[PDB]
């Protein structure tokens, strides 16, 4: 074990390349694309 | 309005037909920060010495001409005292102001793409499993003429693909629009400006063995002389290193 | 997770600035929604892309590399460049800064080891060979009936990601030996099998999923197929047999219709 | 963890203490860094040696012994002078205290036996021999498919730690029997092992991995290959045939080179 | 103690048998100030990549030789991208951390001065009214062996003067104390080091055509090997451009 | 079971040796080389 109407996340092998895909996502935006501009 | 003006040290870029400048990725060129260094040793950063305009040799657009592409930071390895800091130093950064120029007339008609390629991996112009050359990847500022997809191209000496539909690498033209790039549409626009930061996934390395960008112009749509006797065009490339760094100071790595 | 904006109402509109009008030079997509376009209703949108994110996308663990255990001996060394499907996926980037967890699923049975062989050391070439007693080297010993074996290989590097394409050399201008590529920026180790048992078949499939991904520089899809590995190059020689000799093909995935305007 | 410091920024010095300068006869190693030889910038290195630790370094679980069933029977003296890869990452140290867990990596089938038999007693020297039946010799019954047997062993001393070298005897100066080295310092039991099949094949490869260790005197690392086990002896004769008897090779790591100064 | 250490990026000088550092005026380097300036355009510093020791050849010191000088910037033309610089740009300025480096054994005699000299306007071979040319007075690296008084020295070509005991500009040798100097005795000392800042009554000029210093070192007393095989020392200079800025960049002055 | 946002570290048999490797590391220093002098 690793880590903490719930929710569980446990790392079984206590390593962080060890664990599963991760899902918690933040960042993005289009706008790096299809607006790069100046002005 | 379509007035623009561009001054990066010592030397001034002046457009009067232009569009908006395209900012690769939303990100301008900016000196490597602590946080993400891994050389112990302190760079040097010549400014306005080194970031300035230098333009290229022109190409002549003309009827049948599949198009150009230049190397960096190759194109600029003798251009200045830019070119000096990277044969002196083992590693280098910089962000580039590409400034492409083509100027025709309201009776001319024809579409370039201008595009900055991060890594763009050429491929072998056909055959067997050839690296290409580092002489044909490295032409210096005079780039390289695309000519063409033929199955008489000389397959010799580990040469490039010629074919501009594939972008070389073998993926079509026409997505080339995922990259920094802005088309000059002689009805349009006489011009073309993008401000590229320093892409990588290494804080620094070898000037010479490693080409960043490669800029690519492509003829998308033929140069159409109306009613004149003017069958060519001049196509001018201008690029200003920006934010350009040199670290590990060494022996010329010229000959 | 991020659901698809909502579609909202929209009437008649007589505008002195067209939305609808502008440059494509300018190297902007366009902003163009319904809304601008037609008139339209509120739709309530619950749709999401989470399945179109890169960890998603590039997560599903596809089968990098085959390898046959020849005197119940096999080698491979880790790459994606092998299978045309995954390899098309991974270069849709420039760079990716993955973890990589590895199935062996194989049809022998009885008893294997796998080596890990970390780079700039010498592998056992044989069974057999004594470079199978390892004190350092990170080995599995399974057997094959009753479970598969999967181990994480955690990022190795040498920089902040990997690259997918590189344009530059190894070695400097003069060099006659020049290496083009990403072929010397990494290399991810190789995997050596053996069957310590004769029993089933000889035949070794290596799934690799990328996990806790980071893409970098998006580039075209690949769109041609591919000819050999660590190269882009898509010229294909189909037939080194006679006249037809230094013949070469694209094969690309483009298909013709019979006219414009008529399909 | 604890990661290497970082590189503090250092500009143009002149200074009337060199850091530079020093004697290589005090026996201390040098205190120079790049801040203060180069002119450097401030890096933020998050780097760590973790992976150099005793505890990691020597952690693996190294293959120790391997065994043949002859008559469905075999047996093995606990030990790790029999192999020279992992004989050479404990001899980087003079004295070592660790637990050790073994795996049993066997290609046979059916059912086996291990008995650890500790020190001062008679082992079973055949299968059906009646000391297979044993009140207090721990044993371990295991069918090798479906699973590897491992068991902890701890640390049997007789003083606080192992020796890796020892530069006594066991007997005083007249004997003649005098055994020199870490032999008679400790001896950590046997394993006998018997299958109570026939089944599969005749290979038992003992998997031993340190843990808990404390190592205490650093040493210059094996600069040969061993020849005998418990000795230090590096001369290696290699043949008893003929005129080349007597004959013996160092057999180092050490490679010349054409020039210095060319290098 | 006699040890120093002298670190300018890139490089580090160590002297265990040394002297107090020569400041030469009691000033130390600096960049061209706002109130100084004149030129408008912002000027590059390269720092450490021009700023380091530069070690030139050595020099045979032997019984019987006159001595020897070179010229600043001049020696440093060739050396790393600090001579890049110099003909990359209009105007430039530097101070300057020469170290002289002679070492024998405590059975040698031996003494030389060596000295800075700003403005040092060589004199005419001998004869007639002849400028002494731009070829021998940058001799670059290399430095000029002083030969010796003589009536047999060739007067062609505008060469300079070889006469120590006048300075080649005809002012006695033992008041070139009044410039910055250190005597190298071998009893006593092996090394030397000065400081020179900028010298001129001109804020930035023109690296190529004026030499603002130039390093003289004359052997005051000549070299007895006492008893040993040895009569012939290396001299060696090794020279740090510091707080070095250059204005005005434009095409190498170069050929 | 033997002992304990979290953290867990839980010994199944027990004992102290049958634990796997030990993770927590403070004692250190070059000094004792490098370094091995009265003044």
């Amino acid at each position: 074990g690793a880590q903490v109407i719930k929710y569980f996340n446990i790392n079984y092998y206590k390593d962080s390349a060890s664990s599963g895909l991760s899902r918690q996502d933040f960042s993005q935006d289009p706008s790096k694309f299809t607006q790069p501009l100046v002005d | 309005d379509r007035l623009k003006q561009i001054t990066i040290g010592n030397s001034t870029i002046t457009t009067q037909d232009s569009l908006h400048t395209v900012l690769a990725y939303g990100e301008w060129p900016t000196y490597l920060s602590d946080i993400d260094a891994t050389s112990v040793d302190k760079p040097t950063h010549p400014e306005t010495s080194a970031d300035r305009f230098y333009t290229l040799d022109s190409v002549e657009w003309q009827v049948g001409s599949h198009g150009w592409w230049w190397k960096l930071p190759d194109a600029l390895k003798d251009m200045g005292v830019f070119g000096q800091n990277m044969y002196y130093h083992s590693m280098g950064r910089s962000g580039f102001i590409i400034h492409t120029q083509c100027n025709a007339t309201k009776f001319h008609s024809g579409a370039l793409i201008v595009a900055v390629i991060p890594e763009h991996q050429l491929a072998y112009v056909g055959g067997v499993k050839v690296n290409v050359g580092y002489d044909h990847t490295h032409p210096g500022q005079s780039g390289h003429q695309i000519r063409g997809p033929s199955q008489s191209n000389d397959r010799s000496g580990g040469k490039p693909d010629e074919d501009p539909l594939f972008n070389c690498n073998g993926t079509l033209l026409g997505n080339i629009t995922i990259f920094p790039h802005q088309i000059i549409n002689l009805r349009t626009n006489n011009s073309s400006t993008i401000v590229v930061p320093y892409i990588n996934c290494v804080p620094m390395d070898n000037m010479l063995k490693h080409n960043n960008l490669s800029l690519v112009i492509i003829p998308l749509v033929p140069l159409r002389p109306g009613s004149s006797g003017i069958n060519s065009v001049p196509i001018t490339v201008t690029i200003a290193p920006y934010k350009s760094e040199f670290s590990g100071a060494m022996e010329a790595q010229r000959q | 997770v991020l659901v698809v904006p909502d579609t909202k109402p929209s009437g008649p509109q007589h505008t002195t600035k067209p939305s609808i009008l502008g440059a494509m030079e300018i190297g902007a997509s366009s902003n163009a929604t319904p809304e601008s376009t037609i008139e339209t209703r509120y739709v309530y949108n619950t749709n999401t892309n989470a399945e179109a994110d890169v960890e998603m996308f590039l997560g599903r663990s596809a089968l990098w590399g085959k390898v046959t255990l020849t005197r119940q001996y096999a080698k491979w060394e880790i790459n994606f460049q092998e299978q045309a499907h995954i390899r098309k996926k991974f270069e849709f980037f420039t760079y990716l800064r993955f973890d990589m967890e590895v199935t062996i699923v194989t049809n022998n049975k009885g008893l294997m080891q796998i080596m890990f062989v970390p780079p700039g050391i010498d592998h056992p070439e044989t069974h057999d060979d004594r470079k199978w007693d390892s004190a350092s080297n990170p080995s599995v010993f399974f057997q094959p009936k009753s479970g598969f074996p999967r181990f994480t290989i955690p990022f190795t590097g040498l920089a902040s990601a990997y690259y997918m394409f590189y344009d530059g050399y190894d070695k400097p201008k003069g060099s006659d030996n020049n290496e083009y590529g990403i072929a010397p920026t990494n290399d991810m180790g190789l995997l050596c099998f053996r069957t310590l048992d004769n029993s089933g078949g000889n035949d070794v499939k290596i799934y690799v999923k990328p996990k806790h991904i980071t893409a970098w520089v998006p580039r075209p899809p690949r769109a041609t197929q591919y000819t050999h590995k660590y190269s882009t190059n898509y010229h294909y020689k189909p037939n080194s047999s006679g006249p037809d000799e230094h013949v070469l093909k694209d094969r690309h995935f483009i298909k013709t219709r019979p006219l414009i305007s008529s399909a």
